[PDB]
């Protein structure tokens, strides 16, 4: 091959291994997920927080507490909201919007 | 099919049939007479140049490449790629920027690819990571892209290989960062975006260097050099089917710029 | 009253809702203008969704 | 003897092959030797005589 | 300074095409987007259908005018007027008035006042011919 006075091997030094590519909180699991448009559409993501062994004891009871009205009559704590449906935009704030409730139930 | 028959029910259709088809030209009114004409017609943007333009390809429509076979997943998908089929084209002139992934509906769409454009979404990074694609953005130069996008022509020009200048001081920063996926960043920052991204995907990032392809997905294109397979500073002797390259040293030395 | 709905109804109790209307959602235009980012995200759903294809 | 002279392209399956007699200059009382086919888009498509006139015109 | 050389593989890859070939077999149907093979025989219908040279069910839209909005099915062939009236007899449930429609008998085509686009691509794809 060719190698650019530029190159890659000195444009980034350090690092000359392949796995750097891409190597490597919420489970995937245990929560289920659900869009279908409704023009109009709400996209939700569902978990039984009673079997949320995710969260802390404390933290879950303050996801029961605050999150009552998430609560669904068969103790599942469900979200759902509003800005367009596919996969990166659609599902994750709703992993986020769990993830960020977790956060303000630990402080 | 009565068609063919019907018309042999007549004679030999020669010259003398050849009609203009009913609705062909409205008549060729001279203006007068007495009824058209009796008097005959007369009576009794600051920076919009300087605005860079990259084509925005539908990856949807790369869906439909993939599936309609305009572009096979085999080998990487480059601008070569990009142009030869025919799936969307690519207008050097007016001040272009280049290939630029779009932002709609990754829904149903089932490949491996490594895509090389200018520019793309995090959507669009996180869509291609999803089935576990490869994304990188270099620059594309004037002179350069117009040479790289319509291959067929300065594979005959006769000048010898050009290789591609850096991106402008507005476009450095851009290709700088590896949280664009870019060609131009540290490639171990790559991996804490990867991973940064599939949180925000909820994307389980597979370890695409155990899949087969992994080698043609470690085929990652340097900088400079626009034909992927081929030599900087090269001429392809298209009708000898040879590669003319230099081997002076200083012509070496301009030449492994 | 469940009790009574499983046992002596013989049917499955029905639960209700109370629900408000929803928002109305402003008209959608070309450009948001001088307005901030939350414009362009008003009448679909939700939290993850994406490009083109894979 | 005989000869059959298909059509190399495959031809689609919504129609049959376009076949007709193959004939040759060479007998001064003998022809009707053979006979082959070629596709519907060689001989076969729609008759069509507006675009003729076009031809006609783009012609003369 | 010159070398002759011998990897022009390279170049092969390099060299873009013309002559588009039919798709390769995507294994599920609809395809990924959605793309489809015509099935395979063809149905035992006098109205015949033909795909595109890029391979797709030939429905188009048709803008004039302003407001004319309407569409059209391009390379009809067979007896038109049979897919004329189930044209008009889809479109009975659609819009409920007669479908205003003309053939273009030397042209071989069909076309339908109005945009119903889709749906008569869905149309197409059920009669699978
Ligand atoms: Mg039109």
């Amino acid at each position: 091959e060719f190698k650019s006075i530029y190159s890659l091997d000195k444009l980034y030094p350090e690092s000359q291994g392949s796995d750097t590519a891409w190597r490597v909180d919420i489970p995937l699991d245990r929560l289920t997920i659900s869009y279908c448009r409704s023009v109009n559409s709400k996209a939700e993501v569902r978990f039984h927080l009673a079997t949320a062994e995710w969260i802390a004891e404390p933290v879950r009871q303050k996801i029961a507490i605050t999150h009552k009205n998430k609560i669904n009559r068969l103790g599942e704590l469900i979200l759902t909201s509003e800005s367009s449906r596919y996969q990166f935009r659609n599902l994750a704030d709703c992993l986020q919007k769990i993830r960020d409730m977790i956060t303000e139930a630990s402080q | 099919a009565r068609a063919l028959d019907l018309l042999r029910g007549l004679p030999r259709v020669s010259l003398a049939n050849l009609k203009p088809n009913p609705g062909s030209k409205k008549p060729e009114r001279r203006p007068r007479g007495r009824r058209r004409g009796r008097k005959c017609g007369r009576g009794h943007n600051e920076g919009h140049s300087f605005r860079r333009q990259y084509k925005p390809l539908s990856l949807n429509r790369l869906q439909y490449l993939i599936d309609l076979g305009r572009v096979d997943p085999s080998q990487p998908i480059d601008l070569t790629q990009l142009v030869n089929g025919r799936g969307v084209t690519i207008q050097p002139l007016k001040r272009d920027y280049g290939v630029q992934l779009v932002e709609e509906g990754a829904d149903t769409f089932t490949a491996k690819v490594n895509i090389e454009v200018q520019l793309a979404s995090e959507l669009a990074i996180a869509a291609i990571e999803k089935n576990g694609g490869v994304v990188t953005t270099a620059f594309y130069d004037p002179r350069s892209l117009d040479i790289v996008c319509k291959p067929v022509p300065f594979f005959l020009r006769g000048q010898p290989i050009p290789k591609r200048m850096l991106p402008p001081e507005e476009l450095v920063p851009y290709y700088t960062d590896a949280k664009n996926r870019g060609y131009l960043a540290d490639p171990a920052k790559f991996p804490e975006a990867r991973l940064e991204l599939a949180r925000k995907y909820g994307y389980i990032l597979p370890d695409i260097t155990k899949d087969e392809l992994f080698k043609m997905l470690c085929t990652r294109k340097d900088p400079r050099q626009i034909f992927f397979g081929l030599a900087p500073g090269w001429v392809v002797n298209m009708a000898d089917k040879k590669i003319l390259k230099p081997t002076d040293e200083n012509l070496l030395k301009y030449y492994t710029s | 009253v469940t009790y009574i709905f499983h046992q002596l109804l013989d049917m499955r109790e029905p639960v209700f809702e109370f629900v408000r209307p929803p928002p109305y959602h402003p008209k959608q235009k070309r450009f948001p203008h001088r307005q901030p980012l939350r414009y362009l995200d008003r009448y679909r759903d939700s939290h993850e969704p994406t490009y083109g294809i894979y | 003897e005989p000869v059959l002279r298909k059509v190399e392209l495959p031809v689609p399956t919504h129609r049959r092959p376009v076949q007709a007699w193959v004939e040759s200059l060479r007998g001064f009382e003998q022809e009707r030797v053979g006979l082959a086919d070629l596709h519907p888009d060689v001989f076969a498509t729609a008759p069509r005589l507006d675009i003729l006139h076009q031809v006609a015109m783009w012609q003369k | 300074f010159v070398e002759s050389v011998d990897e022009y593989q390279f170049v092969e890859r390099l060299l873009p095409a013309t002559r588009i070939p039919d798709p390769p077999k995507h294994e599920h149907y609809p395809t990924p987007s959605g793309w489809q093979p015509p099935r395979d025989p063809p149905p035992n219908l006098p109205y015949f259908v033909r795909r595109s040279r890029m391979h797709n069910i030939p429905v188009y839209k048709d803008i004039t005018h302003g407001n004319r909005q309407m569409t059209v099915i391009r390379k009809v062939e067979g007896d038109i007027w049979a897919l004329q009236k189930d044209v008009e007899d889809f479109l009975s449930p659609l819009l409920g008035k007669t479908p205003v429609t003309q053939v273009n008998e030397v042209t071989g085509t069909l076309r339908i006042k109005g945009y119903f686009d889709q749906e008569l691509k869905a149309w197409l794809l059920e009669k699978g011919f």
